DNA sequence: CGCATGCTGCTCTACCTCTCCATGACGGCGACTGCCC
RNA sequence: UUCAAAGCGGAGAGGUA
DNA sequence: GGGCAGTCGCCGTGTACCTCTCCTAGAGCAGCATGCG
């Protein structure tokens, strides 16, 4: 409803594409392992959508 | 919009014998499925019954 | 070419079972190109028992461990780790940044010396 | 404190997570008590094993504890003299660290102890009546929690000795050594450093420190208050016609 | 008329790893950690 | 001359003052 | 380097008495009842 409030976050943290979004999600959830797109996809699917 | 009160009886629930027995049955069934999956593959020829 | 030997840490009491299941897995997955061979080493020593029977006890040199010959690949690593009743690969260990437990392990291939030593 | 190292580095050298340099002799980028890594050790090995030139006096690195060697190398007297000479001049605001080091060094000098005694080579066993076996009503045994921990320690020790006899590959001997460290640590104190060891149920086992430390430990339950003989208990009613200094006993 | 197979009781030993078992307490005190000069 | 066969640890739940 | 806010982990949280219940998994080995031609 108020998009400029979130636009502040967008500007401060930088826009993400799908690939790098999953890369960063995998990096933060499971550190110490090499990032993978399929890894992040499987992690999300097992976490919330199973 | 309004913040929530956690002691309100509209935010609290009652669980009785049915739900707790359901949870115990679920745990036992998960263990049983693990045993079944482990045992089913040990035989090459079928020679098997449910 | 890159046929390296690795040692896999196994749960207590599961040595022949894991080897049999792993051989079935590789033969049904038709992935012999990556996973080559699985083995456990034994030696049939002879011992006197309590009832006087001269019993041939087949003792494992390395209890709790299995030996494989394979080529390191992410798919191969993922499909050997997913085998039931296996803990991890023995190798270099890393500290866990968040939590308390065993972290990422980097497998270490066996040098030709000891694999030639054992296999004879 | 004694080794002038942060706790994280010492904890990494123990538990077989990193290496440590014991002699950096004849090199440029290696310093005493510097933490190496597996790839760093491999790349240094690629140069030391070539034996081309400028690398005589092979440096020693050791991925085990090697805390015994680092603590044996201590030379308390001259370390104390150097620390005093440094503490005499300049204070800033963070000379308290050198004060703590000097205090510990002076304690070890005065007591005439050796720091390397903090690394164990033998352990004692408690007499068997303080960890007894009791029999339940149905004939089942209720053994203590100390017997399980002692059994684990002995089994791992015997297995490691057997492996060392056969000259097994080193990468498995290191795993056995790490497991033995964790077992002895769990016997001494359970759940202090790593993960708690659970027994039959998912409840923790009782270690040697749990006997003495709690509110239900030995100090507060058996030494500062006990059960006694020639004693009784009952309900009280009112007695008139009694004189003060008199009571009525059934 | 007799032959082949599942169920039950006793015995004997051995232990490591996770998806982590929880994410509604509150104060005090000491030891890292990223950030700004 | 001998004694001698009845005592056992932990965990959870509730109560009285 | 000096100086931090900020954060993570360990320590501590009444006394005496009474009643009830329950207490290690897995695998290996040997002897008795049951349906069929």
């Amino acid at each position: 409803r108020h998009p400029e409030y979130y636009q502040k976050t967008i500007d401060k943290e930088g826009q993400f594409s799908e690939d790098e979004a999953l890369m960063e999600l995998y990096r933060k959830l499971r550190p110490g392992e090499p990032p993978t797109v399929s890894g992040g996809q499987q992690l999300l699917e097992s976490r919330f959508f199973d | 919009c309004e913040v929530d009160d956690i002691d309100h009886l509209g935010n609290r629930r009652v669980r009785s014998v049915g739900e707790l027995l359901q949870n115990q049955v679920r745990v036992g069934l998960n263990r049983l499925e693990r045993i079944i999956r482990e045992r089913m593959t040990v035989s090459d020829s079928d020679s098997l019954s449910p | 070419e890159k046929a390296r030997w690795y040692a896999v840490q196994v749960a207590s009491g599961c040595e022949k079972r894991v080897k049999a299941t792993l051989e079935q897995r590789v033969q049904t997955l038709d992935a012999a190109n990556r996973i080559l061979q699985v083995e456990i080493p034994e030696t049939p020593i002879v011992k006197l028992k309590k009832d006087g029977s001269r019993q041939s006890a087949e003792e494992k040199v390395f209890p709790g461990y299995v030996l494989v010959r394979m080529i390191l690949d992410d798919d191969a690593w993922q499909i050997v780790r997913n085998t039931p009743h296996v803990i991890n690969f023995v190798g270099a260990e890393q500290k866990r940044p968040y939590g308390r437990g065993r972290g990422h392990v980097k497998p270490m291939p066996l040098s030709p010396g000891e694999v030639g030593r054992i296999f004879k | 404190i004694l080794l002038d190292m942060p706790l994280r580095d010492v904890e990494q050298i123990v538990y077989f997570n990193s290496y440590v340099v014991l002699n950096p002799g004849n090199h440029s980028e290696l310093q005493y008590k510097q933490l190496l890594n597996e790839d760093q050790w491999m790349e240094i090995e690629d140069q030391i094993y070539a034996e081309e030139s400028d690398l005589e006096g092979i440096e020693v690195g050791i991925g085990a504890e090697a805390l015994q060697q680092l603590l044996q190398d201590l030379n308390l007297n001259e370390e104390s003299e150097k620390l005093r000479q440094e503490i005499a001049e300049s204070k800033g605001q963070k000379r308290a660290k050198l004060i703590k080091r000097l205090r510990v060094i002076d304690n070890f000098i005065g007591t005439e102890s050796r720091p390397e005694w903090m690394v164990l080579n033998v352990i004692p066993v408690i007499p068997p009546d303080l960890r007894p076996m009791v029999q339940l009503d149905g004939g089942r045994f209720a053994t203590s929690d100390l017997n399980d921990l002692y059994r684990r320690v002995i089994n791992r020790n015997n297995r490691l000795a057997r492996l060392q006899e056969i000259l097994a590959p080193e990468i498995i001997v290191r795993n056995e050594k790490r497991m033995l460290q964790e077992a002895v640590d769990a016997l001494i104190d359970n759940g202090r450093r790593g993960r708690t060891v659970v027994g039959a149920n998912n409840r923790p086992l009782k270690s040697l420190s749990d006997i003495i430390e709690g509110k239900q430990g030995r100090f507060r339950q058996n030494l500062l208050g006990k059960r006694v003989d020639y004693s009784g208990r009952s309900v009280i009613v009112v007695g008139p016609n009694l004189k003060i200094h008199q009571c009525g006993l059934p």
